[PDB]
């Protein structure tokens, strides 16, 4: 069975490594499996203090300094909520390249997310040297594509590579990995860690590729700057030879996420079959992504190809419809001034108010977003069961391909391992759909290229702008008055997901899914990570 | 068995673009940098130790006998006794002040452990600070929001192999940050003839006119970027966006509002 220890006492874990950001988690423990968390975020900057007083204009290059990993989609989202407070539509082939933009985001974030981040929990890379590249060869053309990098010549330079560097005595990265010297809970066989290995270092080398994709229409990754109110400004976008590259570079990287990342994300399913039974939640929210109409924030709930929703109490039958006005924050919890409980982003408050380390009654600088007081998870997991829900033709496909692979039910989803498994999911249908968004705005823009509506600035008014970003629903809330930010806010999906209790003292989803978690060996506390990276944290975007 | 030097690398108040910079390099490509040319000893973002584990192959290696060069992302929150921003129940101010001390070399990626950056503008709620600053020590500063990779590794490389490079007045190296965006700008032409885009939508801007009226900041700002581009692709104004001068110090507050001259 799934190894678990008889420890009986706390364990915190700070820094939480191999996430944006800077988390601590407090757990409690007995009899080896975790009984009570807290989740928390370890730095407050106050991006929306920052704001107030400033133009609107300026808004969306202050908020994607929010965070450089999620990069562009608080751009985005600041545009969006301009936009709308300004009540300007933006042109066709705006929506198009902003949808694209988000869609080579998705490629990239999570391909790095999967090798870099989340890796390291499943793949002891050290056992890879105890591997023979020959039998691992083998297995590879076994779990995977047929493909020249996972032949028994290139697996043994990645591992003649690898032995070279832990014989140095120089470490590095791997310094006092949880894994050094096995660990039970680490599963793999050696010629799996060793095929994984590989792929991690190549996709060090196809992240760059997929960011070179994004800045075509970007103009620079990290940090975007090409959207402006109204719509973007780069007409070059819209032309034929960088489309065309934008193409191949995204053919590439989506090659890649078909012969490496699904397979070794799949192949790791296999061997974590337990994982699928750690780490649920009930609740989940979307904003939705990839519009046909974004003319409004009503409009992109109801249009957006990946789809907006509500579940709750994992009940698949019934998804809401959004409920913008049902959304608010609390932070009885957090490190804020006493009074700000129960507001709604248009009336957000953020007054700092620190008191000291590990006091339980306000333990975080993340607010606690509820949604008609419930907490709600957020990101791959929720698109992925709200899109299965609705019938989504290709939500549906993927998800049964998944689920027939590993002999699951789809009810094994709402885990950890279902969480990791979702992220993969939507990678996939993102690639499916790059040619298809590509020739839409090629022929598009060869058509008209006007890329940018005309607005005017109101003395007063107040607006919202809503994006499925790779980790989830985020919202921006901007009131202006005259003709200056008066309030803007950011609700962001690791606010969802990993912020503290709300007023009514409701653990927060990563809070939640954290109980129930085995621990094998509290010197290295590995299960802790595997949930908590699952939620691919970043504590930049939650606190800003 | 060659040795590689040790370069640790901390997190302060950052946003981790600067770290997601870095690993756009391409010459070398970060695997080839961390595995052939420097040891990459600590490192939030991808390294395999968390909690205490982590924080030991810090101590580890700020006591390496061989010493060790230091990179700092982010600026440095200084209200509260730096309590604002913390890793392993520490000031951020505390571990960086002790990683300097005996640092053969600090780097500062970024504008933010440069000079402060985005938690620095007004009105600087965590009262935070850059590197030198806070310190009281020289730092060599890579700024740019995010700098170039280029100009990051560049300077590693250079700091390692052949000495510290000259600096202008305000930390930078003057092998990437010697020019003005403006003086390389390909629209410069347009500049010069009182050719500019009153708008986005205009058909000045459609035309490629230059963005000096929509308030762009080239003509003060020191940065590589139309010379080197970014990620082999492109550049903002080539993306018909006006320079927000990301590498000039306190930019947040002397270049807004972004869209204006004023
Ligand atoms: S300099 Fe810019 S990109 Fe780098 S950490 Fe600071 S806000 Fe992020
Ligand atoms: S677009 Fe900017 S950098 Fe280029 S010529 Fe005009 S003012 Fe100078
Ligand atoms: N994706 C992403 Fe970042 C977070 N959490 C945002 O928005
Ligand atoms: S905004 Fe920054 S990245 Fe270059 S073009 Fe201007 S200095
Ligand atoms: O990363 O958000
Ligand atoms: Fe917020
Ligand atoms: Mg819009
Ligand atoms: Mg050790
Ligand atoms: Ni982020």
């Amino acid at each position: 069975p799934t190894p678990q220890s008889t420890f009986t006492g706390p364990i915190v874990v700070d820094p939480i490594t191999r996430i944006e950001g800077h988390l601590r988690i407090m757990v409690e423990v007995e009899n080896g499996k975790v009984k009570d968390a807290w989740s928390s975020s370890q730095l407050f900057r106050g991006l929306e203090i920052i704001l107030k007083g400033r133009d609107p204009r300026d808004a969306q290059h202050f908020t994607q300094r929010a965070c450089g990993v999620c990069t562009y989609v608080h751009a985005l989202a600041s545009s969006r909520c301009v936009d709308d407070a300004v009540k300007v539509s933006i042109p066709a082939n705006a929506r198009m390249m902003r949808n694209l933009v988000m869609a080579s985001q998705y490629l990239h974030d999570h391909l790095v997310h999967f090798y870099h981040l989340h890796a390291l929990d499943w793949v002891d890379v050290t056992a890879a040297l105890k591997a023979d590249p020959n039998k691992a060869a083998k297995l590879a053309a076994s779990i995977a594509p047929a493909r020249p990098g996972n032949s028994a010549k290139a697996l043994k330079a990645v591992q003649d590579k690898l032995k070279a560097f832990v014989e140095s005595g120089q470490l590095g990265i791997f310094t006092n990995a949880y894994f050094l010297g096995g660990h039970k809970a680490y599963y793999l066989p050696p010629e799996v860690n060793l095929i994984a290995t590989a792929h991690y270092l190549e996709a060090l080398h196809m992240q760059v590729k997929a960011a070179s994709a994004m800045a075509i229409l970007g103009g620079k990754n990290p940090h975007t700057q090409f959207t402006v109110v109204g719509g973007c400004s780069n007409y070059q976008g819209l032309t034929k030879d960088p489309l065309a590259n934008y193409l191949a570079l995204s053919k590439e990287v989506c090659q890649f996420v078909n012969e490496c990342y699904i397979p070794d994300l799949l192949a790791v399913a296999g061997f974590y079959k337990d994982w699928g039974g750690i780490g649920g939640t009930s609740n989940y929210l979307a904003f939705g992504e990839f519009a046909t109409d974004d003319s409004s924030p009503s409009k992109h709930l109801a249009t957006s190809q990946f789809p907006s929703g509500v579940i709750t109490g994992r009940d698949l039958g019934k998804v809401d419809n959004v409920d913008l006005g049902a959304i608010y924050e609390d932070v009885k919890y957090s490190w804020y001034a006493p009074g700000g409980d129960g507001k709604h982003p248009y009336d957000g408050v953020t007054d700092p108010k620190y008191t000291k380390l590990d006091d339980k009654d306000h333990y975080s600088w993340m607010k606690a977003p509820r949604y008609k007081g419930k907490a709600m998870e957020v990101g791959p997991l929720a698109r992925t069961f709200i899109a299965y829900a609705k019938g989504q033709p290709d939500f549906k496909k993927v998800v049964d391909m998944v689920l027939g692979k590993l002999s699951v039910p789809a009810t094994a989803l709402h885990s950890t391992l279902g969480r990791t498994a979702a992220r993969g999911i939507e990678t996939a249908i993102v690639c499916a759909n790059m040619e298809k968004w590509i020739k839409e705005m090629a022929d598009s823009g060869a058509k008209d290229n006007t890329l940018c509506a005309k607005w005017e600035m109101p003395e007063e008014s107040k607006g919202v702008g809503l994006a499925d970003a790779p980790r989830g629903a985020l919202s921006h809330w901007i009131r202006i008055k005259g003709k200056k930010i008066d309030n803007f806010q950011l609700v962001v999906p690791a606010t969802w997901n990993l912020g503290p209790r709300g007023a009514q003292g409701d653990k927060s989803p990563v809070e939640e899914a954290l109980i129930g978690t085995p621990i094998a060996d509290p010197k290295r506390p590995v299960e802790i990570l595997r949930t908590v990276h699952a939620f691919d944290p970043c504590i930049a975007c939650g606190v800003h | 068995a060659k040795h590689r030097p040790s370069v640790v690398w901390l997190h302060n108040a950052e946003c981790t673009g600067c770290t997601e910079a870095a690993i756009r390099t391409i010459k070398p490509y970060i695997d080839a940098l961390i595995l052939d040319t420097i040891s990459l000893d600590y490192q939030e973002t991808i390294m395999a130790a968390a909690g205490e584990a982590a924080e030991a192959a810090l101590h580890q290696a700020l006591e390496g006998k061989d010493g060790y060069y230091l990179v700092v992302e982010g600026g440095l929150p200084t209200i509260d006794g730096g309590q604002w921003g913390m890793v392993a129940g520490h000031p951020m101010i505390e571990t960086t002040k002790k990683a300097a001390a005996k640092a053969k070399g600090i780097i500062c990626i970024g504008t933010c452990s440069a000079y402060g950056g985005v938690q620095k503008a007004k009105p600087n709620p965590s009262q935070a600070k850059g590197v030198s600053e806070a310190l009281g020590v020289k730092t060599i500063n890579i700024p740019g929001c995010p700098p170039n990779p280029i100009n990051f590794v560049g300077a590693v490389v250079h700091v390692l192999t052949k000495g510290i490079p000259d600096l202008d007045e305000n930390g930078r190296p003057k092998l990437f940050y010697g020019e003005l965006v403006h003086d390389n700008c390909p629209r410069l032409p347009h500049f010069e003839a009182s050719e500019f885009a009153p708008s986005f939508d205009s058909e000045e801007a459609k035309k490629g006119f230059c963005l000096y009226e929509l308030g762009c900041k080239g003509p003060v700002t020191y940065n590589n970027c139309p010379k080197v581009l970014f990620n082999q692709v492109n550049w903002p104004v080539q993306a018909g966006h006006p320079c927000l001068g990301c590498s000039e110090p306190d930019f947040w507050d002397t270049m807004t509002p972004f869209y204006e001259q004023g």
